[PDB]
């Protein structure tokens, strides 16, 4: 407890209400919400200044394509569930939209939030939604220069900078076009990355979230749950195939917390940090990873999935040998040693 | 390297 430890003891998920000359600057922002101890949640809100708008509205959009729907098939019960993405040709975000809308998948009736929330769990493996998830693009508009996803101008810019090489959704935006049910699994961003979510217009989304500081414990749990997969990939959660309800983390004594996203609101995930949610009804979201110095640790040891040969791989060199020169030798002949402390702050 | 989706 030397006074990282003192700030945001409990690790709860933290809301930020930032002027528009604090809204100016993306990464001092970040640098100061995780002064105040935002990242030992794992996930942390900011609603941006009220005047600030990244686009004058969404009518146009109707037109957009979304190369690559998925319906979200899930098997389980109990609380614990295994999701398969099943791909679905093209269309439109009218055709979207519409089906969205439709009586077959539309929102149910509620009151309070702990309602939609029952039915969510009661009825996730029922009616396959469809999620028009992982569209590349962007809504902002060229001029905003303020959190804008598509140049964030951070540290993980220096892959591009470096090497050319592009990563889709990664270092790229990403659009999520949702409807009632539709739900992201279990998971920490690739190479334990920063992310940022956006949600454009539409429904809410609800996240869950469990701190960095006790991100290993969700793993073993997940672990013990699907020993077939832990065995044939150690890091599977980052299939995003898993779904386990707060209910069960509850009865397990895993730590975490819960938080649901408003329209013009933003979402920030942290280094390590496990999330998993679902959409309320239609909306649309944008999101990317960036990164920050204190990344970098996380970045060093992330565990990665080596089953499947397309997952997301970032080279650490460049980012040792230009912020961490001292260590280069040490780290490229595999003996550093360095422990993470997730409550620490870049100092 | 690699892709989100
Ligand atoms: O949109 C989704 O289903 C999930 N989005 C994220 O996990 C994110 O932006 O970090
Ligand atoms: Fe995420
Ligand atoms: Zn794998």
């Amino acid at each position: 407890a030397s006074e990282s430890e003192t700030l945001n003891p409990s690790a709860r998920i933290m809301t930020f209400y930032p002027t528009m000359e604090e809204f100016r600057n993306f990464s001092r922002y970040i640098a100061y919400i995780e002064s105040q101890g935002a990242h030992r949640a794992g996930l942390a809100k900011v609603v941006p200044p009220k005047e600030w708008k990244p686009r004058a509205s969404y009518d146009d959009i109707d037109d957009l394509v979304i190369p690559a729907p998925i319906q979200q098939l899930v098997t389980g019960q109990s609380g614990l569930f295994t999701q398969y993405n099943i791909q679905k040709k093209a269309m439109t975000v009218r055709e979207f939209r519409k089906i969205a809308n439709s009586d077959k998948y539309c929102t149910p009736r509620y009151s309070e939030f702990e309602e939609l929330e029952r039915k969510y769990w009661k009825n996730l493996t029922f009616n396959p939604p469809i999620y028009g998830a992982d569209v590349n693009g962007t809504l902002y508009e060229k001029h905003v220069d303020e959190w804008n996803i598509g140049r964030l101008r951070t540290i993980l810019d220096l892959v591009e900078k470096e090497s050319g090489i592009t990563i889709e959704g990664v270092n790229t935006p990403y659009l999520y076009f949702g409807m009632w049910k539709t739900s992201f699994a279990w998971h920490t961003e690739d190479m334990d990355l920063y992310s940022i979510n956006y949600l454009h217009f539409g429904e809410p989304k609800s996240w869950y979230s469990v701190p960095p500081e006790h991100g290993k414990r969700l793993e073993r749990l997940a672990k013990g749950f699907f020993p077939g997969s832990a065995q044939s990939c150690e890091a599977f959660l980052r299939h995003k195939m898993t779904l386990i309800s707060p209910l069960m983390l509850k009865k397990y004594g895993i730590p975490f917390d819960k938080v649901t996203q408003e329209a013009g609101e933003f979402m920030i995930t942290f280094p390590y940090g496990y999330h998993a949610g679902f959409n309320h009804g239609f909306n649309c979201a944008e999101s990317t990873n960036f990164a920050t110095r204190r990344w970098i640790e996380y970045g060093k040891q992330a565990v990665l999935c080596s089953c499947r040969k397309d997952m997301v791989k970032i080279s650490m060199d460049v980012f040792v040998r230009k912020f961490q020169p001292e260590r280069y030798k040490l780290w490229k002949a595999g003996k550093d040693n360095t422990v993470i402390d997730h409550t620490l702050p870049t100092p | 390297g690699g892709v989100k989706k």
